[PDB]
């Protein structure tokens, strides 16, 4: 999963 | 056999990066889950590596010309590379004379047995200790040291990426940055800056290496919940 990764604003 | 002004920004900006996000006092290191010595070092390297995830993408966003690049591109770069330049940056605490990273105390001072139990094995940790002692032997600048980690991170050779050429130029400007660097300090030039490379073809066997280890540790529900929800994100397999 990518929605820590969305603190890349 | 001169460096320009933008070059030299370059550097400049660099090496400030590394220095705001490696903090060579390592005081964060007692907020982690403390150290055991079945995988009881498991807990405190998964904060570990995590914490320095964290670290790498904050030195990811000060790369002149990194944050100008798509958020997917500079996921995909980050992703692809972040446990290589979690190697690169761990050479500052290793050290020949124990063959260990020196974290302060002993207690934060990791021996391969230590990561043994963390899941991993010898076919990873011996080519890791191997790769961390010939990157030691080079006793590059801080300089040479940051630009490297900038070049892995930068590498246009990575699933995922689409704006390829743009990261390609942006590549080859910092390997022009640091061709020049190495032929000014040092005699010669072509030689060293080889190895260097070498060393980036290393880091993508330990990472292929790594990554299969990493696979076997995450679909095992017991180790699995050790770990943390960033390592998640960053080693798995989601898109
Ligand atoms: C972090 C950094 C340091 C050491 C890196 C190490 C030492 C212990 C074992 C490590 C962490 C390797 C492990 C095989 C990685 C496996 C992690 C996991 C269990 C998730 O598969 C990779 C780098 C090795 C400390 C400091 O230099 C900051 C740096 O930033």
């Amino acid at each position: 999963r990518h929605k820590i990764l969305x603190x890349x604003q | 056999h001169m460096l320009s002004d933008e070059q030299m920004q370059i550097i400049n900006s660099l090496v400030e990066a590394h220095h705001k996000t490696y903090d060579d006092s390592y005081s964060d290191f007692v907020r982690f889950r403390p150290p055991v010595r079945r995988l009881s070092m498991l807990p405190h390297l998964a904060d570990l590596v995590s914490y320095s995830i964290q670290k790498v993408i904050g030195f990811a966003k000060m790369i002149p010309g990194f944050r100008d690049l798509t958020a997917e591109d500079q996921i995909a770069l980050l992703k692809s590379s972040a446990i290589e330049i979690i190697m690169l940056r761990s050479n500052q605490s290793f050290s020949l004379e124990d063959m260990s990273w020196s974290c302060g105390g002993p207690d934060f001072k990791y021996c391969i047995n230590d990561v043994t139990k963390a899941g991993h094995t010898l076919e990873l940790l011996e080519p890791l200790v191997k790769f961390q002692v010939g990157l030691k032997k080079l006793k590059l600048h801080e300089e040479e040291h940051v630009l490297l980690m900038a070049i892995c991170l930068l590498s246009p050779d990575r699933p995922g990426v689409q704006d390829h050429v743009r990261i390609e130029a942006l590549q080859d400007r910092l390997c022009d940055v640091l061709q020049a660097y190495i032929r000014i300090q040092h005699p010669g030039g072509r030689l060293l800056y080889a190895k260097m490379i070498q060393k980036l073809a290393d880091l993508r066997s330990l990472n292929e290496e790594h990554s299969k280890q990493y696979r076997s540790l995450s679909f095992q529900p017991e180790h699995s919940m050790q770990l943390t929800p960033l390592v998640l994100e960053v080693f798995g397999s989601e898109v």
